[PDB]
Order: C-alpha cells, then structure tokens, then sequence
C-alpha cells in the first residue's frame, strides 16, 4: 500500500506546472503510526493554487451560511449583490421549528441587492434604510445580522457604525460581521470572524444579568448545526442522562439561548473546527469547562455519553448507563442487519473541517474501512487528530483538487465515496456508490443512536443498490 | 427510538412523542419565544391589503428575490462551447456557489475554475492570479479554450481583464494562439442573463472581429441561433430538431446539451458536444441571426449587427402557437426552405389538445415569474389558452419591456386582470397571492415556501405550485423537458390541464362530503 | 344561487348552505338511511383482514373488474390497418360503448360499424344484416378494406362469418376482391387482448395463407413488428424510431398512431396512415416476427411460426433496462445492424437517471394492475429500481404467467414482500392496501376510487395512484406518453420519484409542525 | 338557410346510400314547417337502425341499466352476462348522488357474473344464486339488488325470473330481475319501457297496504331528472322554496324507499317524458295521481313550468312561486346581459337522445342564439309532436341520424355551435366547430333551474368564444 500510494501522489502531479506541483506535493500525505506531530508531515489552511478547482468556499459560506444563517429568530442581511445569498438561500439543512416569515427566518433570502449606484455612493445609508423596512414588515424579529459581502470593505463602508448607531436608536442589537470572501482561504476565516462577532455583539449581554435559575446540569452544544435534525437526535441523549441542555451552537438556535450560554457549567463542543474560539473565550472569560466528543455511531456515542457522565455527580453517570442499555438493543439491531451487507467495502471520504475524521467510527461500526480522507479547510490541529483516527498508511489529501481526487479515486477504487454536492455527479458516472455527506443527501439525522439506523440503511440502500451492476451495456 | 424494520428518518422521527415534548421544553426554557397567539396575529396581519402596501413601500430592502448574479450565467454560456472551461477571475467562494447551484438544478457534474484572489490582490491587483490560473488550468484539465469572467471583488478593485491576459500570453504562461474570450461581468449590474449575454459577445468578437475582412454574408448559407440563458435539455434539442426537419443549415453559438446530460456508463467526460471554435470564427458568414431570448441579448445584437451586418429578425421568443408560428416562417422566408409537412402537423395536433383541453383551462388565474423572455412567452401562451395571467412578476425586468407585455395583455380579453411587475420579488408576490388569490403560481421552486405560507392561513386559501422555470431543486428530471415551439406547447399545457385536475380530485376526494363530483371521465 | 361573476359549477355550488339543508331534508325525510354509525361500522369493517379472507373467498362475484371484452381489442387492432373500418358483427349497443370508451382514453374519433342484428336476427341469423351492412358500410364511409369482428349475441347464435361473408360476395352486395378479414370475438372468452390477438391473426391469415408458395424467408431483409393491445401513441413512436436509429429494416403490423393522433387542422380525417395491405401480403419475406407483448399474441404466434415459417424470438415486452437492452440485441443479430452510439448513449442517460434518484425509490411498496405483458415489465424495471411491487394484480392472467413473474420476482431482493395475484379484481386489491398498506398505486382511473376509500380512514392510511395503464379517463393527455424502452423507462422513473416527492412536500407542508423537513432540495 | 335549400341537402347527401338504405332514411329526415303539426305526416322513427351506417345509438341495457336503475344508489346493480357491458358503462353517466360507496351506495361500483363459456354451456341462474349470497356477506348495507340482463341471458334461456323469486324470499330481500338484453327493441328506448315494468312489477307496490306515511297536499315527485351533474338538487330547491313536498327524485340520487313512498304523493312531476312517462301512466290509472310535463331549461321555460306547477295547488303556493321568481330574477337578468351580447345571432345544431333535442332549445334562445338542426337517437313519433311546437320554421330535422349524414349536414349548415355526444365531439373540434357535450354538459353543470342556467350560459360563452378557434390553419397555408 504505502509505496503504491505514494508513488500515486507522484503520478498524479507529474500534470502540473513546476510551482502547482511543489505546492501541492505539501498537502497530500501517506499516514505513518509513528508520526503523530501532523506538522510534520503535510501542511493545511494555505491559500489554493488558481486554476485547479478548488472544492472550497468562502468567509460569507462560514460566516453565513454556517454559523449565522441557522439561528432562527434573527434575520440575516447578505449586504452586498443579489448573488452570495440566493446561492446559499436554504442549500444547508440547518433545521429549526418556527413560523417562517413571522418569528423565525432561515430559509429567507434577505439582501440590500448592491446596484452599481450603491457601489459608488457606498451602501451605508441604504443599510439604515433597510434596517428600518425589516422592522416593519418583520416586527418579531428579535435581532439583525450584517454579513458583508465582497464590496462593503472594498468599498470602504462603515457598517459598523451603522449598527451601532441603529442599534441605539432602536434598542435592537444588530451584529455587524466582516466576512467578506475575499478575507481568508476558505470557509475556516468566516467561522473565526463569526465566533468574535458573536463575542463582541451578543454574547456579552447578560454578563452580569443573573435572573436565569442555574443548575449543576447545565450545558450547551457547541458546533452542532443541526444537519436533518442532528443536534436533536444528540440532545436527547443528553437530558435522558440528566442534563440539561440550555443552547444548541447553533442549529435550531435562539438568541436567547446563545445569550444565556455564559451561565452553563460545561461546554460540549462537537464541530471543534468551528467554535473552538468561543470555547476557549468563555473558557477564559467565564470559567466554563469545554471538552470535544463525537456522537457518529454507537461506540462514538457510548465513549462520549460516559465522558461527558465523568464530569459531574453519580447520579449523571447511573443515567448514563441507563440510555447507554436502553439503545442498547436498538442499535444491535441496526448493526446485525448492515455490517453484514457492508462489512469489507473500502470508503474515501472529503469533506470540510469536522467529518472527515469523525464518522470514521460509525464506518467502522458496520466494518467498512476509510481508506482515504481529507479536509477542504481544515487546520493542523484537526490534521493531528485525524492521525489518531486513521488506519496506517491511508491517503490524506488537504484542499484536493479535483483533478486529484479523480486520479485518486481512478486507482485505489473505493466502493464508496463519501463528500460533496460538486463531488456525486462526478463519481457516480465513474459506476461508484456516492453518499453526500454534507447534507447527508436529504435523509438524516446521523448523529446519536437513532441517526446511526439512518446512516446504517443510508450506506446500504446506496452501495449495493442495482443500478451499480447496468453501467456497462451488454454489448459495450 | 428507532424500530429496525421500520426505520424514520427526521421526516416523521421527531413526530415521536419524546422528541415532541424535549422540543416543547427547549422552546419554554430557553428559546424566550413570543406566544402562538401573537404568532397568529402578526402571520394574519402578513397577509393583508395594509401589509401589502407597506411591502410595496420598500426602496432598501430585498427579500426571496427571482434572480442571480451575472457570472452564473457567464458559466453556463461558456459552457455551451467545445472543450472549454469556464473560469471567473476573482474569489473563489463564488464558483463554489455557481457550480452547486447548476449541480442541483442538472443533478450533473458542473465544471468551472477560478483563480483564487484574496485580500492582498486587492492592493496589486489579480495579474500573478491569471498567469498561474490559465496556466494551471490549462495543464491541469486540458480545455480547448478558457472562457473568462469575473467576480465582483475583481470588478470593484479594478483588474483590467484584456491586459492581464496579454501579458499572460507575452510572459508565456500559455500560448498565444490558445482561445481566451473574456468578458467584465460585474454582479451589481442586470443579474445572471446580463452575465450571459456579456460572455457569449466577448466571445464572438474574440473569434470575429479582426478577420470581418473575409466575410460575405449568407456564404455559409446557414442560420445562427443564439439561445441566452436556457436550463431545460429539450429547449436547445427542440430547436436544432426543428430546423433539422425543414433541412435548414443551422449553427447553434454556446449549446451545452451535451455536457449536461452525459451518459453514466462508467467514465467520467468533463467535456462533451459543444459549439466550435470554427463554429464562431465563420458565424458573420451565416444568412442572419436569430436571437431566442431577445430580450437578454441586447449587446449581443449590437455585435451581430454593428459588425456582422446581420439583419436580427424582430422575433419573439417561439414559445406557444402564435410565436412559434412566427419563428418558422421567418426561418422559412431566410433560408428559402418551406415549413414540411411534419411540422404543420404538429402544428395541428397542438392545437388539437387545445380544443380538447380549453374547458378545465378557461378562465384560470395564474400568478408567475421568472426571466423576461420565459414570462412573456408564458403569458402569451397562456392568453392563447384562455388562462389569465393575474400576477406577472419579473424582478429583473424593464419599463421598456414591460411595456411590451402590457400591450400584449391589452390585446386580449384575458389579459383584463393582469398587471406585470418590475423590481419586485418573492416577498411581494406573497403578498399578491394573499390580496388577489389566483388558483395556481407557475415558478420555480422558491414558490413552495409561497404556497407553504397559503396553507398555512387555510387549505381553500392555498395556492399550489406549478414548477416550471429556474432553478427547479425539488423535483428530479424536469431540467430535461421542452417549453420551446410546439412541443414545449404540448408540454406545458398538458401539465397546466392536469394540474387543475389534481386539484379539483384532492378537493372532491372527501366521501360523501364532496366526492359527488369525483368523476372518473373529465 | 348564483353571483354572475363567479358561477359555481356543482362543486362547490352544492357546499352552499341551502342546499346543505335541502340535501339533509331529503335523507331524514325519505333515504330511510342506515344511520351514520352504522355506516362507520360497516366501512372499518370493510378496511380489515376478517372483510379481506372473505372478499377472496368470491366464486361468482365480480366487483370493479380490471379487463374488458374481446371485440375492443379487435376494434383496436382493425383500426390500425390502412383505410379500414372495423365492423363488429352484432349488437349495437357494443359499438356505441367501444368508441365511447377510446373516445375518452384518446380523446379522438373512434370509427367503427355494428349490423345492428335485433330479435329478428337472433333466431334466423344474422345473414342479412351482414349483407346490407357490408354494402353500405363500403358505400358510405369508402375504406379500403372492412375488419369484421362479433359481439356476444353473434357467438352464441352460432352466425358463420366465413360463410356469411363469402354469401355476401357471392351474391353481389360487396366486390370479390374487396378485402373482409374476420375473427370471431366471444366476450365470454379471454379479454380485451385476446380479441386483438384474434383479429390480427385473422388478418395475417386473409393476406398470406393462400400465397405462401413464392414466398421466400428473408428475402425483403426486414424485421416484422406486432405491437398488441397498445394505448399509447409513444410506444409504437419509440419503437419505430428506435429501428430508424439503427438502420434496420421493419415493418410495423397494425399501426394506429396516426389515426388516433389527427390535427385539428379544419377537416376531418376518419382515416389516417396505418399498416398497407401490401405490408401484410409481404410479411412472410420477413427475415423474423417480434411480438412485443408475447402474453397475449399466442395465437399469431403459432400461425406466424406454423405458415410463415418464422423462428419467433424469446423476447419480453421491452420495458425497463434489461428487457430494452435483450429487445435491442436480438435485433441486432436478426437484422445484422449494430446497435448505434445514440441508443448506447440513451441507454447510458437512464442509468444516470437512475444513479440520481435511486436515494427516494429504494424500498417504495406499490400496488399495480393491467395487463399482463405491461404488468411484468412495470415489476420488472420496478424491481431494477429498489422498489417493491408488493401488490401485483393482474385480472385477465393465467398461471403460466404468474410463474414466470414469480420467477422474476425470486431473482432479486426486492421481490421478497411481493405477491402476484391473477383472476383477482380491484375489490380485491382494496381490501390489500388496508391490509398490506403499500406506499403508492401504478394503475388506471378506476384506482381514483381505491385512493378515495382509503383517504376515508385516514390521511395516515391514503394510498395515491400513479396513473399509468388504460383507461385514464381523469387527465389529459397521457395517452401521449411513452412506457416502452429506455424513453419509456425515463419517463415512468421520473412519474414515480416526483410522485413521491410531491407526497412528502404534502406531509411536511405544516408550518411549525412538519415543515423541518420541507427541504428546498431534494 | 332555405326549405328548398335543405331538400336538396337532404337529396344529394343520400346520393351516397345503396338503394334500400337510400329509401329508408329519407323516411328519418324532414324540414318542419308550422302548417303540418302530426309528426306523423312527415317524420319517421323508433325503427330499426340499417346496417352499417354507423348509428349513433346504444341498447336496451343501456336505457335499463345505465339510465334508469343505474342511479338508484342504495341498491346493488348486476351487469348479468360477459363482463364487457358493465366495464364500459362504469361511472361514464354523471347521475350524482350522495352516499358512502361501497358501504351504503353503490352507484359508481361495477358489479358483474362475468360470464366464460362454462355459463354459457351450462347456464348462469346458479352462478347469480351464488353472487347473490355473496353480496349480502360482503355489502349488508344493500337495501335491494337488481339484475340486469345482457345479451346471452335471454339467448341461452336462462330464468332470472324464478332466481329472483327464491332467493328474494329466502333473504326477505327486493330483488329485481330485467330482461334488458342488448339485442331487445332497436334503441335505449325499449330499455326505459322495461325498466318502468320491473319498477312496477317488483318495487313500486310495496308499501300498496301502509298509511304510516306522513302526507301533506304538497306532497309531490320528480318523474324523469337522472341529476347529470347535480341537475335534479338545483331543480329540487326551485320547487321547496315554492312550499311543495319533494317526496322522491326518480332516479337521480334516488334511494329505493323513495320509489315506494312515490304512490303517496299529489303529483308527479314529469322533465323526461321519453324515459319515465310509462310508470307516470300506471301511476294515474292505478293510484289515481296525475302527471304533468315540465322543463326546467332556461329561465323562461323555469318561470313558465313553476307557475304551471303551482297553478295546481292553492293560493299559498301560488304565492311562494311569484316570491322564488322575484328572488332569482335579478340573478339570470345578470346571467343574460353578460352573455347574451357574447352568443347572440350563433346557430346551434343538436344530437341527443329523447329529450334535450328539444328541451334544450328555449335556454338558448334565452341567449340570443337559433336551433336550426336537432334531432335524437331514439324518441318516439309523441316526441317528434312536441319537437314541432319547439323547433323553428324550416329547421333540419334527424332521426337515427348516420354519422356521414350528420358530418355532411354540418359542412353545409355551417353551424357556430353543436351540441351532441361523446362519439360526435372530437369530429367537429378537429372541424374547428366549438362542440359542448350536451349528455354529460362537458364535465360541468348543473344546467337545470336558476342556477343551471348560470353554469349553462358560461360554458357555451368560454366554447363559442375561445380562441382556439381561429388557430386552425396555419398562417402558412
Ligand atoms: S460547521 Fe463546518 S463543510 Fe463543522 S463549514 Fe461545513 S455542518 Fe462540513 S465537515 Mo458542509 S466543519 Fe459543519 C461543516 Fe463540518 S457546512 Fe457542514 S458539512 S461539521
Ligand atoms: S333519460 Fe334519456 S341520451 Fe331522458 S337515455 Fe339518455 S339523462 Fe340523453 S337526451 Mo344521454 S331521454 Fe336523460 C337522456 Fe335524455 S343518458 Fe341522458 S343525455 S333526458
Ligand atoms: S348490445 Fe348492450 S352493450 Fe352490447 S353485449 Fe348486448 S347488452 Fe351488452 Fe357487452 S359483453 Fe361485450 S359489450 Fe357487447 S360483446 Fe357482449
């Protein structure tokens, strides 16, 4: 394996001009079990070479379309042209309950639709205005989001004079966020931008407010986005073991509960890559604790309810083992049915900064093997832990071409891909089972124990469905 | 829970009973919601005359609009073309955005690249980005030709796209010779079919305007089709199969129906079919040129006949009986071939299902919207129908065609009730649908969260959907349909009829309540 | 009463609350109604497992059949010849209902005669009417040729068309050589098809029994084609272009795809296009005969077999994947042409279609009927789908036939939970989608009925039809549509997963209850 | 336009026929004139149909079963025979009712023995024994069966008679048997005969011996209103609004408790004469309740009939009729001025079966429009009588007309308008003749009374007017 997958990387990159070629040599690697220190061996949120096709985003997709687009009783403003926001106007499976249109926004498209006019005059005085619109026609909003586009700082715009200055006159918070696609290499930079807005502009709100009645039990999800429904598949878990779960980070997110977060005794991050910066802030800040864990599959999930168990009293840990044998059965099922029909197939996988190496153990649960894995945007402590998780002498590519990924794929010929929207048309053709996993191709929810008999009937209804067996006509 | 044999997905997971009561306990803990009551009142409220005149008051604010961006639809112009790439210069999230737009609407591999600009650029410029991206690209996925666009961060710092690339090519980073087309398609400008209309021009002229020397009009003795922005399959298969019939030379410029419907076979193509280079370079050779969508091809037809010399017909978009009509005899009259026989008949059987279908269609109130040329060919069409085209919205339409659909409307007795709207969007046509209730929306897939929203008041307010238009992400295949010439015709009326007959079978399905009209001959 | 503008046709005008009241009056005053709790009762009792064992315990009872009689198919296939009229020996009242049936399935004019044989004729024979009828039937309406068929009065009598036919020559009322091709049609016998199957043997016979001796096997170099009982135009479309795709030499026996399609162009055509009597007089060159609906052309086949001497190929209908790919290449050895890239490349986009949607079909349980060649290959390309066809009701079958599905069936894992049911009507398959609730029904507008009764118990319990078969009597204009080939198999695969995904935007509609899950994309 | 003009019409269509046919339909073809009032001095008809010339005509069992016991929608209607005659004739007639189908109604249901040739042998009385006891297991709701027979019953000399008797006293149960063989009479006509004997033999004198019933002097029955389309429940309202008692709809959303309770009414109302006026005349003579012809088609032959009606019971109701045609007047007076400009100086031509072909023709000269051609399948001389005092001066008129006479009248006349059936539409569209179905009213309706008169109106409107019509020829041709 090793000396043929490297000896592939070769290959592969013999296309590229001389520059491309010494750059991209950097981000793809073979895992080694003896080196453990990621930067030594492959390098990871550099800017992608021009020309190769990128599968990344933007700043305004992490900012946006990730972190503030799902929280659902605010409204966002994608301020800027009309594209940026119809193109990512309810892509992303963020799931809420409300009365959309009326208390609660997510699957809305509101914009400022940037004329040439706003790009000469500047789009401040046309921001107020629409501030203004939105509080009549949208009265139960309880907060407005400014997430900038690529003009606003090149313009020189001042939203967040405007904010302020809106804010007070209306006694509304309004959230001003510079996370212009232009800033950073990927998505990564938007999640960054967004976690210090939140600090700046919401989370500081009832620092010294303490009206709220606390218990020893209080937590909050942080990084779960709420994908087909994943944050309540794990929340449940979480209050059957005797927690309480204060705020969800922020998939089917209020305001409110972002606000009353400082209160809670443990932050239970899930998504690291992407709200480790308020993690460590309210860390430093308030005291509170916060410590990673993983709900894909049930030896995943049994790991973290016990862990999580750990940090408080007895009678925690007793429920614990009480939902622990109570899904016990459940799950047993699931897997005596699917690991048969999936035992042995080999999965790569790319995604963006979190999965790509946390559903390799729900993979494993039914025994399949992760072959290869990568990350668009991920950093290099994302790249150490998925060391930890990967099998010696797998293939790891960062920020993959897709030139790369066919070359890869063409050789090591997995039974199953695992990635994107601009991936599955791809390999489908190529006569590959493919399973989005971003949006977990409209099924879910797959964390917790009832999302993993989704992602179970999910892997088995897709790689050995029929129509794998008729892509080649009999008479060729 | 989850039984094994029987297992739910979120849809109806979280209609269990724990999951119904843990979310009522995250809403009254922590979520500090404002009570149903008042929920009811302000939706209520969202639906009324006094609401309407406020939304109408915006200046400011947009909400759901009906349009995209210009470099969409530089991207799928460019990829009409032979073994070409699109590429927009400027910052990548964009073309992550472009690609799985069109991915979800085709369910097809989508290819275009961009050369990665970041903040720094915006001090030097994007001169180094180009360089290294035609080079990159060109080595990397091997295209004929790179059709280049940009993004707004590249328009507002300033790049001048046609020195960047002659300094590519003089510095030597590709060749001289190899194709690069470019045009500025500045996203705060018109919207996507401004970005196509942009793109295929500076294609034209990359191809054609310093070599008009040689050209002799009508030498080639063909026909230029110039479709703009198109997303059904059989819109671009129906032309070049009419034309084929009446033996008409033809030259379709940016026809994409090959690389986006590529067989599943076992190898991936990333390039397939496409318009030539040659295709292009001896277009002012052609008899004339026909715009499809005219009204999206202005400086398109500014080219064709500035330098050209081409004489563009005044043709309406062949959408319906009249229009259609009208292409084919036009095409006739330029080519000298008669329109044969297979066409008049089905010519004939168009308008057979017409007379078969006008009962169940008389009279029947539609609200739609989408592209300039779409709309007035669906309302024309439907005015041949004796539908009434109540609410006609066009967000990224223009007084001056506008007026245009305004004299249409008043040349008919079912234009009566109609007004067209410009600069309006989604969250205005809520609002219509609520004041002025028609029985269908034809739109495209945004109009769900619509009729969601009608429901929602009450099932005799609810408007259903009709989809037809761009983007379509909640239906599988439709992208493959016609409603160009009589075949979209055909098409479109049989969905319009069955569609009012779902309906009327859902509201007289209920036993002995309404189920004494249920025929089962209609 | 009535507002003049918004008239109310009898939905809703009857919801009015005077005619409420009116309508209550007359039950409580003069119905003598059972009471509406009985009526409960009865109806849950109906929907059980207890009602459904005696249900299928019926030995003469036949409830919503799923099959017509004989001479319809016969009237069907005469149509199809060039400038016949079919002409039913018999009764009246059985051509009036014929026409009228195809007249709502076509939503066309249906030609076709009676001899009106009365009391008179049913103790003496109907002679005479034969006789007249002939010479007037040819005086007045000039086809080139007269199908004659029988209705039931005619069989049991015992009337001799043979003989009656070569009187009405003999004695002068119709010319030697006029052409009268003629089977008989017992209703009490068979089905619908098997009438088509009879009279298209009988024409074969009147064409080439008598000219076999200068026949030579092969020596036309074409492949004859016999559709059977088939009610969609693009069937025998899809299969004559499918043959011009491949250069291969066809003949087409019994083609009414013109006749039951004329324009409405100002003139009436009674009859258009259709098989040539020199078509059927050269057949026997044939290289071969397929039989695109084998279950019911037995008796044209052992007449093809036995007189012309053709080695019928073991084909099944050519429906879904595998049985279009076995269609195309048995055509290919017989007739020597390859198949071409087009229809490789068409094969190559179904499966792509495929590989798209197969996420919302796996698993899907459906109920479905018609006849039996349609039926097998609806389960065969259901089961190369991921579906379960649970429920497979087919009326007119035999046990020969169930064998060979369930055969199928036992080949794949999708056939696990399925039954095949023959002798069995739509009665019986409503007591099967309470008991064995499927998803959805594949069927013909008598299903409108079965998803109304199940609506009656519950939304949770509601079975929607899928209309595919015959007769749809309820939309407009599937007759136009395609079930044969890879055309044919895209157009079910799209029906089907927007079927399904129409019915879950329905049950997620609910704001804040159900609409989590009201994905844009799907 | 002409008298002289339609001879030669009629002479040189039927140059076309054999000799024999030739004399006999020239003896179905007439232009009226208003000095010669017996239809019998100038029109024939209820013949046989000629061979081969395409009659637009059904059966018996057609007038039988889907006319006349069709409807009745609590009993459960056998379709006795192979199984084709109940097949085609499920649920294409639109006689609406209100029921739970399959439990308590049963009207759009096909129920049927299916005869093979094994009943044909042997004979199918056992079989229907047997499908009678199966009906009551599987439908116990059923208040009466009928069996309505087809073509092979009466050939292989079966007795549905003696099944009916026995198995109707074993079970305590009305079971009706009727010998509608297909090939009885020349039309749907004999079947209305046959089916009023089996209403009469079986059926209407069950309750001959009980006074439990409640009766009032304005008690009164609609004889003849199949309720296409609601038809009958928008006439019905018309006559409870004038203070009249409707006991029984006969057989329009007619229960089979209805039928019985119509000997103890006043008065029966007649709208088809042709289907019912057999069990109206049995109904005089033996209970002593006269009939009366009316015609609920437009709003001057509603006026005229409501006032005829009520001019048979007292001052009361004479009233409340003067009030329901003050409340409905400003209603059709809004109908006519909005379409009547749209449809006046249209001709029309009519097809139908035995009695719109002349029923019809006041509504539409409520909007300005002329009749100059009508005609039925199968009426009677009596019908053909009272077509006179409706139709015109010199209109066309066609009895059993062929369908090559029809289209070569048509082609002549050059009709704006033709009202027909289902057989006839597609022909005259493709013509570009605006055609409206005038048995099922196109899928629309109701036509009868006030409120019929509306949906009327609007549909001939949106057919006459569409502009479909000026789309056949191709701007080329
Ligand atoms: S936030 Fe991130 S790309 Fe952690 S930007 Fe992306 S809904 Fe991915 S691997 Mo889309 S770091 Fe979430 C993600 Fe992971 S949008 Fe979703 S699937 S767990
Ligand atoms: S019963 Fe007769 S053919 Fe009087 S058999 Fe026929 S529902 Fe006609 S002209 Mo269809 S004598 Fe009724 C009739 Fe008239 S079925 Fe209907 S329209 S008023
Ligand atoms: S005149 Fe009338 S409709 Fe004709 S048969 Fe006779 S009762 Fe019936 Fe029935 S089954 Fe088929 S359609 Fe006929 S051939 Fe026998």
């Amino acid at each position: 394996s090793r000396e043929e997958v490297e000896s592939l990387i070769q290959e592969v990159l013999e296309v590229y001009p001389e520059k491309a070629r010494k750059d991209r040599n950097k981000h793809l690697a073979v895992n080694d079990p003896a080196v453990t220190q990621s930067k030594k061996c492959i390098i990871s949120n550099k800017k992608s070479q021009p020309g190769l096709m990128t599968i990344r985003g933007c700043a305004y997709a992490g900012s946006k379309g990730v972190v503030w687009g799902p929280i659902k009783d605010m409204i966002h403003i994608s301020h800027g042209p009309v594209g940026c926001g119809q193109y990512s106007r309810a892509g992303r499976r963020n799931y809420y309950i409300g009365t959309t249109g009326v208390n609660a926004f997510v699957t809305m498209n509101f914009t400022s639709d940037f004329q040439e006019k706003d790009i000469v005059f500047g789009g401040d005085k046309k921001l107020a205005k629409l501030i203004d619109e939105v509080e009549t026609l949208f009265p139960l909003n309880k907060g407005i989001s400014v997430q900038s586009e690529c003009p606003i700082g090149l313009i020189g715009d001042d939203i967040e004079s405007v904010s302020k200055v809106k804010g007070a006159e209306l006694s509304k918070t309004i959230v001003p966020v510079r996370c212009e696609g232009f800033r950073g290499v990927s998505q990564s930079l938007g999640h960054h931008i967004a976690n210090d807005a939140v600090r700046d502009w919401v989370l500081g709100k009832r620092d010294e407010d303490t009206t709220f009645a606390s218990t020893p039990y209080d937590v909050a999800i942080i990084g779960d986005y709420n994908i087909g429904g994943d944050a309540w598949s794990s929340r449940i878990l979480l209050e059957e073991m005797g927690l309480r779960c204060v705020a969800q980070w922020s998939g089917d997110g209020s305001i409110s509960e972002i606000e009353l977060t400082p209160k809670v005794k443990l932050n239970l991050v899930h998504c690291y890559r992407s709200m480790n910066y308020i993690s460590r802030h309210m860390e430093e800040k308030y005291g509170i604790p916060w410590m990673e864990y993983n709900f894909f599959g049930p030896t995943k999930t049994i790991e973290s309810l016990r862990a999580i168990a750990a940090k408080f009293d007895e009678s925690i840990q007793k429920k614990c083992e009480e939902v622990i044998a109570k899904y016990k059965p459940e799950w047993e099922a699931v897997v005596a049915k699917y690991r048969p029909r999936l035992e042995g197939k080999r999965v790569m996988l790319y995604i963006g900064g979190l999965r790509p190496r946390h559903v390799i153990g729900a993979y494993e649960d039914l025994g399949m093997e992760v072959v290869g894995t990568g990350y668009e945007f991920a950093h290099n402590d994302d790249y150490d832990r998925t060391m930890k998780e990967m099998g010696d002498s797998t293939l790891l590519y960062d920020d993959v071409t897709g030139y790369e990924f066919e070359e890869f794929v063409k050789r090591i010929k997995p039974d199953l891909i695992g990635s994107g929207i601009k991936e599955k048309f791809i390999f489908q053709k190529m006569g590959i089972p493919f399973r989005e996993m971003h949006s977990w191709d409209y099924s879910g929810p797959y964390h917790g124990f009832d999302g993993f008999a989704i992602f179970a009937r999910d892997m088995d209804m897709t790689l050995n469905n029929p129509c794998w067996k008729k892509l080649q006509a009999p008479w060729e | 829970s989850q039984q094994v044999d029987k297992i739910k997905a979120s849809y109806p997971l979280f209609l269990d009973q724990d999951y119904k009561d843990m979310l009522a306990k995250k809403r009254d803990g922590f979520e500090e919601k404002y009570p149903q009551d008042k929920i009811d009142e302000v939706f209520q409220w969202t639906t009324t005359k006094e609401y309407q005149e406020l939304n109408f008051q915006r200046e400011a604010l947009t909400v759901n609009p009906a349009k995209a961006c210009q470099p969409l639809g530089a991207v799928l112009c460019a990829l009409g073309f032979e073994k070409t790439m699109p590429y927009v210069h400027g910052s990548q999230g964009c073309v992550a955005y472009y690609r799985s737009y069109f991915n979800r609407h085709f369910r097809e591999p989508v290819s275009c690249v961009s050369d990665s600009m970041t903040e720094d650029a915006a001090v030097f410029g994007g001169q180094q980005n180009m360089k290294d991206g035609l080079q990159n690209c060109k080595a990397t996925y091997k295209p004929d030709m790179i059709a280049v666009s940009t993004t707004c961060m590249a328009e507002v710092i300033g790049d001048d796209l046609n020195a960047f690339i002659n300094n590519s090519k003089k510095e030597g980073f590709i060749p001289d010779e190899f194709p690069v087309p470019f045009a500025h398609t500045p996203s705060f400008v018109g919207s996507h079919v401004t970005g196509w209309d942009n793109m295929f021009e500076g294609i034209a002229r990359y191809f054609t305007l310093k070599s008009m020397d040689d050209k002799v009009v009508g030498s080639n003795k063909k026909i230029n089709i110039v479709p703009g922005f198109e997303t059904y399959l059989g819109n671009f298969r129906v032309i070049k199969r009419m034309l084929s019939e009446m033996g008409v030379g033809y030259s379709l410029l940016s026809d994409p129906e090959e690389v986006l419907d590529t067989p599943a076979d076992g190898q991936f193509r990333m390039y397939a079919g496409g318009t030539t280079q040659e295709e292009m370079k001896d277009a002012p050779n052609a008899l004339n040129t026909v715009l499809l969508q005219p009204w999206h091809l202005e400086k398109t037809k500014k080219f064709v006949e500035g330098t050209w010399k081409h004489e563009v017909p005044k043709l309406n978009i062949p959408m319906g009986l009249d229009w259609t009509d009208e292409f084919l005899m036009k095409v006739s009259e330029i080519s000298g071939q008669p329109i044969p026989a297979s066409l008049t008949k089905e010519r004939g059987r168009l308008v057979d299902m017409m007379t078969d279908s006008h009962t169940w269609l008389h009279g029947k109130r539609f609200a739609l919207w989408g592209d300039p040329d779409f709309v007035m060919g669906l309302v024309k069409f439907l005015l041949e129908l004796g539908c009434e085209p109540v609410h006609i919205l066009c967000h990224n339409g223009n007084k001056r065609w506008k007026k245009a659909v305004d004299a249409i409307l008043a040349a008919s007795p079912y234009g009566k009730n109609a007004t067209v709207y410009i600069g309006k969007d989604l969250w205005h046509l809520r609002s219509l649908v609520f004041t002025d209730k028609p029985d269908f929306m034809i739109g495209n897939s945004y109009g769900k969260f619509i009729q969601r929203d009608t429901l929602h008041k009450g099932k005799e307010f609810e408007v259903p959907l009709i989809r037809i238009g761009f983007p379509i992400f909640d239906r599988h295949h439709l992208h493959r349909s016609t409603t160009l010439g009589y075949e979209g015709a055909m098409q479109i009326l049989t969905t319009l009829v069955n569609s009012i007959l779902e309906r009327l079978d859902e509201e007289t399905r209920g036993m002995q309540a309404t189920d004494y009209n249920h025929d089962l001959v209609r």
